[PDB]
């Protein structure tokens, strides 16, 4: 079996390093994997402190005993991923993974959401429905909330939000939907969608005007 | 050398599924075929690997006796089958070379495949219905709604259109059903010219869709 720390951070610009411990690696050298969300994963490092076609030099490997280590210079927001160990089992014949370590680049901005809410579309109103689209995007850290309004009174009924999802620029995204009768959509003046970010507030209108 | 995956499936439970990795260069030669899934939101886990030019394969202990791994090394395609399938099956499933041991061995796992998803689930399957989202720069987009199982995939303009896009991670409803978005950013002086087009494949149903999306 295959152990790693499950979280490590660093400076943007400064050196990290993921460990990597097991009893296999007395027998083989570890090998690295690095994996973005929604990504396969890719090779890094393997064997001794070898890297693959196009991974660049900041990464470098060694080995100790029964450990390894992932050393990363020069950290990049691009360097933000999952970053797993693997090797043969002490038996050779199998592979093993240890959990992966996330990896955070600190030192990225504040940044709000960026907002887009959409009315229903007449498509969907003519087959007797109605959403209205939340679109939430580019937000750091990653930590919003939702919230909807029809004129300036609260609506919870009917919503469906998602919890915030890594981006691939390291920033977050979320969504969410209000479900209407075309009847509701068209009785009120406005419906609103109301973004919490960091102590401040988004909030957008669309009018069936 | 690269790895080809075969597309997205949804199987019930006690079923089995089978999912192709193909050579891209028609051939294995001397390499192993690894198979190795991920769970959504989880580690990897290795299930077994096969080596084509005899044909050799091992297991993992972990699926031994419903799991199975075939190759045709005439056509550069390998197969892994796994059957007696559970809800805790649903994963994304991977293919990656390795090298022939003796010959390299402290090489890893490379090239890795794209994956593919299989969802393990007694729901029936349900394919999405499409809507445009009408719109410096406007965003403009397609609603994906109710749909069942993951995965959707949406480009623009036939893959013509990338700059800009911005598909989101769908939304798990409390019905059971999905809903996704995509979004183009694109200068509002294109809005009465430019043609945009969203493109919606979702596999379990067969539903591949074009919606035009035209200002109001």
């Amino acid at each position: 079996e295959l152990t790693q720390d499950p979280a490590v951070s660093v400076a943007l610009g400064q050196t990290v390093r993921v460990t990597c411990q097991g009893d296999s690696l007395r027998s083989y050298y570890a090998s690295w994997y690095q994996q973005k969300p929604g990504q396969a994963p890719v090779l890094v490092i393997y064997g001794k402190n070898n890297r693959p076609s196009g991974i660049p030099d900041r990464f470098s490997g060694s080995s100790s005993g029964n450990t390894a280590s992932l050393t990363i210079t020069g950290a990049q927001a691009e360097d933000e991923a999952d970053y797993y160990c693997s090797s043969r089992d002490s038996s050779g014949n199998h592979w093993v993974f240890g959990g992966g370590t996330e990896l955070t680049v600190l030192g990225q901005p504040k940044a709000a959401p960026s907002v887009t809410l959409f009315p229903p579309s007449s498509e969907e109103l003519q087959a007797n429905k109605a959403t209205l689209v939340c679109l939430i995007s580019d937000f750091y850290p990653g930590a919003v909330t939702v919230a909807w309004k029809a004129d300036s009174s609260p609506v919870k009924a009917g919503v469906e939000t998602t919890t915030p999802s890594k981006q691939s620029n390291n920033k977050y995204a979320a969504s969410s939907y209000l479900s209407l009768t075309p009847e509701q959509w068209k009785s009120h003046r406005s419906y609103s969608c109301q973004v919490t970010h960091e102590g401040s507030t988004v909030e957008k209108t669309v009018a069936p005007t | 050398v690269q790895l080809q995956q075969s597309g997205a499936e949804v199987k019930k439970p006690g079923s089995s599924v089978r999912v192709s990795c193909k050579a891209s260069g028609g051939t294995f030669n001397n390499n192993a075929i690894n198979w190795v899934r991920q769970a959504p939101g989880q580690g990897l886990e290795w299930m077994g690997g096969i080596i084509p030019m005899f044909g050799t394969a091992k297991y993992s202990q972990n699926f031994q006796g419903r799991v199975a791994i075939t190759a045709d090394e005439s056509t550069g395609t390998a197969s892994m089958e796994l059957s007696s399938l559970r809800s805790e099956d649903t994963a994304v499933y991977y293919c990656a070379r390795s090298r022939d041991l003796l010959l390299f061995p402290h090489h890893a796992l490379s090239p890795w495949g794209r994956g593919t998803m299989v969802t393990v689930s007694s729901a029936s399957t349900k394919g999405p219905s499409v809507f445009p989202l009408a719109p410096g720069t406007a965003a403009l987009g397609c609603l994906v709604k109710d749909y069942f199982p993951e995965p959707v995939t949406v480009s623009w303009n036939s893959g013509a259109l990338t700059s800009g896009v911005h598909t989101f991670p769908a939304v798990l409803q409390s019905s059971g059903l999905y809903s996704l978005s995509s979004v183009v950013t694109v200068p509002s002086s294109s809005l009465g010219t430019q043609t945009y087009i969203c493109n919606v494949n979702h596999k379990p149903s067969n539903t591949k869709v074009d919606k035009k999306v035209e200002p109001k």
